[PDB]
């Protein structure tokens, strides 16, 4: 639940965003900052350097993937559980990812548009964007709960 | 910390030069407005856009760090002073503290986009992070 | 969301459990090894020393109306989110405790029956009452969520 | 780390003893049990209660303790094979590490109650929490 103030400034930035290299930077940011987060990506190849992760193919297509789901969950605002409910189970009953990683690939994903946006990624623009990427980490930590 | 994730926020904090008592104003703003419940930490504060009491509080959070990034191995000792007043009087729920680094990160971030590569990003959650646990170190 | 064997375990134990003091030493436990809570209990007085936490009589009578909220829970521990309904709002609208204590005082609960119960809190007792106190702290966050 | 945490930690593996392997063992089975999740790390391990490897594993565990508990002023070099090994090799989350001190707090408190006092609980689950801070120290 956000503001219509905060709901026009998430949808008018997110219209900037392609198409994506910020998905994949996302991605990768958590697989070089959080490094316990590779282990869910074994089969990825190499990610020995924070190099190995920006230039892995893998990463890049899979961060096309994870930054979708965000666009996705960006429209359906008002249900965030029911749009997020086929990948909450996803991740929960079998892939094993402990709910907290959810919330640092938000944190994450906002730096990356601090960095892509810079002074356009206004502090009240990021208090928009926080109160999505709680919700987003939330909706896909229902099932764990 | 390694010692390359050392060279890293060395050269990333090089780079702030005398605009890191903005950049720390900056930090603040955004925590305020982005996790309203650190307010209660602050109610001797104006926390209004442009003030001067966030201002220079940013000034006293900003040069802490400097103190932090030249004494990387001696943090423990040189942050002493501040651990007394986080940890003992203000008692500071360790997660504000990790508010505050990210919002920080955010504000590098934005002002420093050539400089907030991977490598260096993860350098500076690792220095915020041990940081962060001086601050709140002893607790009794 | 138990099995019947650890819901008949779980009543068990906690039907030996002294309602007069395991509350008290729960919060008090909470409050000495993690003291930035201590912040939320300045009204309570003398918490100085480790001593003083445990000898404190409002820990005490306070960690009586906490254990009380973990035996209701126990009650209905299929209608959790219902039971701390008010506690939710009074704990996050009121309070502002980051729901990341509610699972610390769950945890120092599961030491304190761990430290009375000895050799009789086997490790599957202890694996059901992590089951509940997630539950338990999982509800007392539903209202940020 | 106050040395006032240390007259409690070292006497309180005093007690311990013999017991540290057994009380290893009995701390990672409540951890396979009362976190199924930390079973990931172990495909290549019998999770069976009684299993000698657990036993064997639960010892390794014990003495890296007693080894950190020694060399606890400088403790990032005395476990850098450590730091290595879950780090880079395993990829361990550190969330998992919270997981088994406190199902190490709940085997010291089931086994020694005079010993397990309000001060002994803080001064070891600081213990445990700055041991697995050095087998987190190195992440790239
Ligand atoms: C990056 C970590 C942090 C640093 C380096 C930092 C640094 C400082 C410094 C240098 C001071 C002033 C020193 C003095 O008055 O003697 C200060 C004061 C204070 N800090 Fe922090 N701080 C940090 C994080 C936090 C957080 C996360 C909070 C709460 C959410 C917080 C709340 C306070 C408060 C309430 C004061 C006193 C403000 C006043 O009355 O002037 N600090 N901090
Ligand atoms: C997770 C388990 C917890 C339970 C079941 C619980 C339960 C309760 C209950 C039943 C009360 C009585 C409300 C009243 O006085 O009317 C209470 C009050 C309170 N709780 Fe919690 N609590 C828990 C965790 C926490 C934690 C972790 C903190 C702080 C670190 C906290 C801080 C407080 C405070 C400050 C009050 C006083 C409220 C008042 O008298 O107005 N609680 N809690
Ligand atoms: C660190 C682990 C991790 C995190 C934090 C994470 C966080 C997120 C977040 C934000 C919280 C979202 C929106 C998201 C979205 C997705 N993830 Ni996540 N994922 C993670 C690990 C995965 C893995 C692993 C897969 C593939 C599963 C497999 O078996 O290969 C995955 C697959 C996906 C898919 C593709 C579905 C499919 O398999 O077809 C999407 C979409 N995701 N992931
Ligand atoms: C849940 C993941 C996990 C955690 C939290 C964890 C936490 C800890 C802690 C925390 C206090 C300590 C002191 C510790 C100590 C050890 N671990 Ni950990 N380990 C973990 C997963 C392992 C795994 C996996 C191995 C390899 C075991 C094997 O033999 O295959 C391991 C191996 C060891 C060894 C043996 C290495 C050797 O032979 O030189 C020691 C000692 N450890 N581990």
């Amino acid at each position: 639940h956000l503001t219509p103030e905060e709901k026009s400034a998430v949808t008018a930035l997110w219209g900037k965003v392609n198409v994506d290299e910020v998905g994949g930077e996302a991605l990768g940011r958590l697989l070089v900052v959080y490094p316990w987060t590779q282990r869910f990506f074994e089969s990825f190849g190499d990610l020995s350097t924070p190099d190995a992760v920006m230039g892995n193919p893998k990463v890049k297509a899979h961060g096309k993937k994870v930054l979708g789901a965000f666009s996705d969950g960006l429209a359906h605002l008002d249900n965030l559980k029911g749009t997020f409910a086929t990948l909450s189970e996803l991740h929960c009953d079998k892939l094993h990812v402990d709910p907290e990683n959810f919330r640092l690939l938000g944190n994450v994903l906002v730096c990356v548009l601090a960095h892509h946006f810079g002074k356009e990624f206004t502090p009240p623009v990021q208090a928009a964007y926080q109160k999505v990427v709680a919700g987003v980490a939330n909706a896909l930590a229902h099932k764990y709960h | 910390l390694s010692p390359a994730d050392k060279t890293n926020v060395k050269a990333a904090w090089g780079k702030v030069g005398a605009h890191a008592g903005e950049y720390g104003a900056e930090a603040l703003e955004r925590m305020f407005l982005s996790f309203p419940t650190t307010k209660t930490y602050f109610p001797h504060f104006d926390l209004s856009h442009g003030s001067a009491q966030v201002k220079g509080h940013g000034k006293k959070v900003a040069d802490a760090l400097t103190n932090a990034v030249a004494h990387v191995d001696d943090m423990p000792n040189a942050l002493s002073a501040l651990s007394d007043l986080h940890a003992h009087k203000l008692r500071v729920d360790p997660v504000n503290f990790k508010l505050l680094s990210h919002c920080l990160l955010v504000t590098l971030a934005a002002h420093l986009p050539a400089e907030f590569t991977p490598a260096v990003h993860a350098s500076l959650d690792k220095f915020l992070a041990s940081v962060s646990t001086v601050l709140t170190s002893k607790y009794r």
